[PDB]
């Protein structure tokens, strides 16, 4: 059993944009279909809801989406989807796909409305040494720096390193522009044959860069 | 529309401790409540639904009771794993509408920081700003102290702090200061000082480099 979101990204307010969600292993034709979207400042929010052929698919809307959204589905692709024109900042949020009960969720799709300009950030390395070394540990990390707007996501390896990974929530500098940091320990001996590489993508700007992050001696040797 | 109010916002548990969540009705809803579980970077998980049932897979520790409109969801005994906000929902009638959410914190014994420090990279520099970074890593309680230090001289005004969620297993954070200044700021002083001060540390802790060194 699997949703699966896709439809999103960044748009001017006024506009318009369309989200899609694809179900496998269960029979879509027999479940109501809900979307449901959460920001930070708003918390949940139940936004649309779609029944079944019997209905003739009755649908049902939060009064804030009114004459605004709209709600369809495709059984016959078990799909179901949402239309969404004249956008508001306060429509801002990640939006999830949910069938009635809502026994089971997708991983969302981020819907950002913003009339500002996008901007990609730089990937900075956060060399390990032995500044950043501790009892045969070392940390690394990248620097991901002026960006808008959010979100950046960062993996390591390409997903083949998640132990002791830690990505700081993104900060607004005071130019208005969004840094953060992703960090990771590391054994110290694993510096001389791993190869260490953070993945980053802040799709709004489209960027994807790979950050290879070299160890520095310092002094260490003397 | 129906609002549904739920408290606490925020609950600090030991694991082992019970936890209890309550939400009220602005109007009876039958039984038609359900509690979802929604771990950090992860979307909601259904835990309990007609108020009291607890849904496939779901451990014994989690419970809920209630009617009309008093809701409560319980934790029996809190485990590490359990670190999330949780929220209620009310099914009976449209719009159907969410609980503001509580947050657990999970308390634990104190765990003094490893302290890390980078320098700016070599690439930042040519571009003309020095980003400094401190790294806290795996500590516990979240209250810490870091104190930028630049020749000796206490900084004000030009570094940020970010805080991770809690570890799911270890239930520490990890914690960022970056100190940011013109590479004309940065190329004027030598030492560049990063001061924790913690609970677990039984005094302040400070990592340093030199402006070359590395
Ligand atoms: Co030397």
């Amino acid at each position: 059993m699997k949703l699966e979101e896709s439809g999103g990204g960044l748009v001017q307010p006024g506009g318009s944009m369309k989200l899609s969600c694809v179900a496998s292993g269960f029979t879509f034709s027999n479940y109501w279909m809900n979307w449901v979207r959460q920001s930070p400042e708003k918390g949940l929010e139940w936004v649309a809801q779609i029944r079944l052929k019997s209905y003739n698919y009755a649908t049902h809307y939060a009064e804030s989406v009114k004459g605004r959204f709209t709600i369809s589905r495709d059984d016959s692709k078990s799909s179901v989807y949402l239309q969404m024109n004249n956008l508001r900042a306060e429509d801002t949020g990640i939006y999830y796909c949910t069938p009635d009960g809502s026994d089971y969720w997708g991983q969302g799709t981020t819907l950002t409305v913003s009339s500002a300009s996008t901007k990609g950030p730089s990937v900075f390395p956060l060399a390990p040494s032995s500044k950043s070394t501790s009892g045969g540990t070392a940390a690394l990390g990248c620097l991901v720096k002026d960006y808008f707007p959010e979100p950046v996501t960062v993996s390591w390896n390409s997903g083949a390193l998640t132990s002791g990974v830690h990505t700081f929530p993104a900060v607004l500098q005071s130019s208005g522009l969004y840094s953060l940091s992703s960090v990771v320990t590391v054994p110290s001996s694993s510096l001389g044959t791993q190869t260490y590489i953070c993945n980053v993508n802040h799709k709004p700007s489209n960027t994807k860069v790979d950050k290879k992050v070299e160890p520095k001696s310092c002094h260490h040797h003397h | 529309s129906i609002v549904m109010t739920q408290t606490p916002k925020f609950l600090l548990v030991s694991a082992g401790d019970r936890v209890t969540i309550t939400c009220k009705a602005s109007q009876s809803v039958s039984n038609d409540v359900a509690w979802y579980q929604q771990k950090p970077g992860q979307s909601p998980k259904l835990l309990i639904y007609y108020a009291s049932n607890r849904y496939t897979g779901v451990p014994d520790r989690f419970t809920g009771s209630g009617y009309g409109t008093d809701f409560t969801f319980t934790i029996s005994t809190v485990q590490a794993e359990d670190l999330a906000v949780y929220f209620c929902q009310q099914d009976y009638s449209s719009p159907y509408t969410f609980g503001g959410g509580t947050k657990l914190e999970i308390k634990r014994t104190v765990a003094a920081p490893s302290v890390f420090i980078f320098p700016p990279s070599d690439e930042q520099l040519k571009s003309g700003t020095a980003s400094v970074v401190c790294l806290l890593n795996n500590f516990y309680p979240r209250e810490a102290k870091v104190q930028w230090k630049v020749d000796n001289a206490l900084q004000s005004g030009n570094s940020q702090e970010s805080v991770t969620e809690q570890d799911s297993k270890d239930s520490t954070y990890s914690l960022s200061s970056t100190l940011t200044l013109s590479k004309a700021d940065y190329e004027k002083h030598k030492v560049y000082a990063c001061e924790v001060t913690h609970q677990g540390l039984s005094s302040p802790v400070t990592k340093s480099f030199n402006r070359g060194e590395c």
